[PDB]
């Protein structure tokens, strides 16, 4: 349910929002059209966005890496299996939640040692 | 040994001297204060401080027990010399 | 604001009877050196430390237009407490200054030259040394420091 | 760091782009020497202590009357027992509360920290 | 302290470790390998870097602990960056 | 971020029970909070 | 008589030296004028303290300072510096008898 564009930008984000897909073979695993999932999330991306300035080109960066990277394989696997629907995935908030469990445990963490780090008044 | 973690809106030097620092205040107020339930009501100290006309309780603990942590700008007495306070101690000595 | 910053510090140096301050390595030009390497020598002791290095690239780059001892001597004569009438009695003047009102200690023949340039990079030496905080800043009321 | 002087007038080499090329050139001015670059970087600075004490201290300090001895941490280059323990006390730390400790014994230079 | 971090002047200083000026004159290529791959990414994507770049390079490390403590992102920066010099400055940010 | 002319900020809670804030309960009573309180070491209090 | 004794030992004096070995030798000062640089410091400050304290040729109330940290030896002979007398301990005895 992707609506098609002609425009190269978008086309372009899209089919490099495939080649991260691709990586791992999950897709083979899993059996579901990556290149439509890329042309959903680039469509949300927009809608999101309604523009091609600096946040939507960062913001589909920002999810390609975080597609691409093999610490976080579960994410890809979630997103391709459908257990996170593409809409939800247009709009995660950064690394906050949109992350390996490890990084999410050292990221709280720190959270509670920066609590000890400026507390004060003796 | 590098275990001591500072106070926050405090550095690492600042949070060491204001442990040292609490140490010996609470040492001395300890001292002066059983230095005062030593004093017999006849002790002419206690007679003048109690009726308030001269002296107090902190002049009593200095003569009686310790005279305390000198200071100086509000602070310990610092290095005038290279890392000492005077040339009968090893360097980088931090002791009261 | 404009370049100020890209430049950074830069180290001068003030002698007496001169109403103005002038860059260091144009005073060790004015003492016969050109090459820089013979001037950070006097300076730099070990040339592998190289925080120290760039610690002097500011007054080096501003003192590049100068190579040459005389045009030192000019440019010192022209900033003299007493201006000279021309050029060369510029020169002069810087000359007898250098030779006499700066370092007199070190000494006051044409000889001691190589003396009191070396004296003067042991100072920039020392500066640097506390620019860096690897040596305390000397207390005024120290002292040791007193006569 | 680019601490390179000219072979011919020993000031210093400058860096230059050589845009028929695309390559650094150290090239001393007012003497036009060129040396070939490699390094790459033309200036590096540190703004979070990239610098350690222990290339600071001097051996020489075992010598010190003034400073303390403690035997408690003998030598990794000889085994001698005592050694001399210190704090740096200088900038670009703000907290020498650590301690540097050098090796009592002539000849064996070597140092640590705790 | 999210109201703090709004108060408190955080410059640039603040939250980086250390900053170095290189030549790199081929873009797509890198004198740093660790930069490639990421470098890659923004350059699947060139904007204003189609075949060419101005052949110098700034590489600035950004202090990990202080964009945590100071809850900055990296698009933050990268919009004062280019806000400050308009298209002067193409900056080109690691992934958070 | 953060407002010109200021330096690092203090956060803390007042002992003192003057800075603390004082509110009268529904009986009538005055309850002093213990609440967060910044301490700067510089003024700009329009921008504040 | 200071800077006699020392070129009598082994000191190099500024104008006959490479700058190289500066960094590896203790720079000495005498009334704050550089004289020289020495390759061995505490064999000279050895030699220097038994000579004063033996008063063969430096008199008493000459200052030698050895900055062992910096690697500088200042000696020190002009006036108005202030000094006290103070008892001479070795092997953590005293010379007094
Ligand atoms: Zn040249
Ligand atoms: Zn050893």
């Amino acid at each position: 349910r992707a609506p098609s564009t002609s425009d190269s930008v978008r086309l372009k984000c899209r089919e490099m929002l495939a080649a991260a897909l691709r990586t791992g073979d999950d897709y083979i695993a899993i059996g579901a059209d990556e290149e439509e999932l890329g042309s959903q999330i680039e469509e949300a991306i927009y809608q999101e966005i309604r523009n091609t300035d600096m946040k939507y080109k960062n913001r589909v960066r920002s999810r390609i890496s975080n597609l691409k990277d093999a610490k976080n394989p579960n994410l890809r696997k979630n997103v391709l299996c459908g257990n996170i629907p593409p809409d939800l995935f247009a709009r995660m908030t950064a690394e906050e939640m949109a992350s390996d469990e490890l990084k999410e445990m050292r990221k709280n963490l720190t959270k509670e040692a920066i609590r000890e780090h400026q507390m004060a008044k003796t | 040994n590098n275990e001591l973690e500072p106070t926050p809106g405090n550095t690492l030097r600042q949070t060491f001297e204001n442990q040292v620092n609490r140490i010996l205040n609470d040492a001395r107020d300890k001292t002066g204060s059983s230095a005062q339930k030593s004093l017999s009501e006849y002790n002419n100290f206690k007679s003048m401080v109690v009726s308030g006309a001269k002296g107090s309780k902190i002049n009593i603990s200095q003569v009686i027990a310790v005279v305390g942590q000198q200071n100086v700008e509000g602070k310990r007495i610092p290095f005038g010399f290279k890392h000492r306070t005077l040339p009968h101690f090893i360097k980088d000595d931090y002791g009261p | 604001g404009a370049k100020k910053s890209a430049i950074g510090q830069r180290i001068v140096a003030t002698l007496p009877y001169i109403k103005q301050e002038v860059p260091i390595i144009i005073v060790f030009r004015a003492l016969g050196f050109v090459s820089d390497r013979d001037i950070l020598e006097h300076i730099i002791y070990d040339f592998e430390d190289p925080e120290m290095m760039e610690m002097v690239k500011p007054s080096l780059d501003e003192a590049f237009v100068i190579q040459e001892q005389n045009v030192a001597l000019n440019f010192i004569g022209s900033r003299g407490a007493k201006p000279g009438v021309t050029k060369e009695k510029r020169i002069k003047y810087a000359k007898e200054v250098l030779q006499k009102e700066m370092l007199p200690h070190v000494g006051v023949s044409d000889f001691c030259e190589t003396k009191k340039a070396y004296f003067l990079g042991y100072m920039v030496h020392r500066l640097l040394l506390a620019a860096l905080g690897r040596r305390e800043l000397d207390d005024r009321d120290h002292y040791g420091n007193k006569r | 760091v680019g601490i390179r002087f000219c072979q011919e007038c020993n000031n210093m080499l400058y860096p230059k782009e050589d845009k028929e090329n695309r390559i650094l050139l150290y090239a001393c001015r007012n003497c036009d020497y060129q040396q070939e670059a490699d390094n790459s970087c033309i200036y590096v600075n540190k703004i979070t202590h990239e610098v350690d004490e222990l290339t600071q201290i001097i051996a020489d300090v075992s010598q010190d009357p003034t400073l303390p001895r403690t035997e408690d941490h003998p030598c990794q280059k000889c085994g001698h027992k005592e050694a001399v323990f210190f704090q740096s006390h200088s900038a670009r730390a703000e907290d020498a509360m650590r301690l540097y400790y050098v090796c009592t014994a002539p000849h064996c230079g070597h140092r640590w920290t705790e | 302290k999210d109201i703090l971090c709004r108060l408190e002047h955080t410059t640039l200083r603040k939250v980086t470790a250390n900053t170095a000026i290189y030549y790199d004159p081929n873009p797509q290529s890198t004198v740093v390998a660790e930069d490639q791959e990421w470098v890659n990414v923004y350059y699947e994507m060139p904007d204003f870097d189609v075949a060419r770049i101005s052949p110098w390079l700034l590489r600035v490390e950004l202090d990990r602990k202080h964009m945590t403590d100071r809850k900055l992102t990296m698009e933050q920066i990268a919009e004062k960056i280019n806000a400050g010099f308009g298209d002067d400055l193409n900056c080109i940010f690691n992934d958070d | 971020q953060g407002i010109e002319q200021i330096s690092k900020v203090y956060m803390h809670l007042p002992q003192t029970d003057n800075k603390k804030k004082i509110i009268i309960t529904e009986d009538g009573e005055f309850k002093a909070l213990q609440e967060w309180i910044l301490e700067t070491d510089g003024v700009s209090l329009m921008r504040v | 008589p200071i800077l006699e004794f020392l070129e009598e030992w082994s000191m190099e004096n500024l104008e006959e030296i490479s700058p190289a070995a500066i960094a590896d030798a203790t720079k000495i000062f005498v009334n704050g004028c550089w004289v020289g640089i020495h390759k061995d410091p505490e064999q000279l400050m050895n030699t220097l303290r038994k000579l004063r304290r033996q008063m063969d040729i430096i008199v008493s109330e000459v200052s030698m300072i050895r900055d062992i940290r910096e690697r500088e030896i200042r000696i020190y002979t002009d006036a108005g510096r202030i000094c006290r007398p103070l008892l001479i301990v070795e092997k953590q005895k005293l010379l007094l008898k």
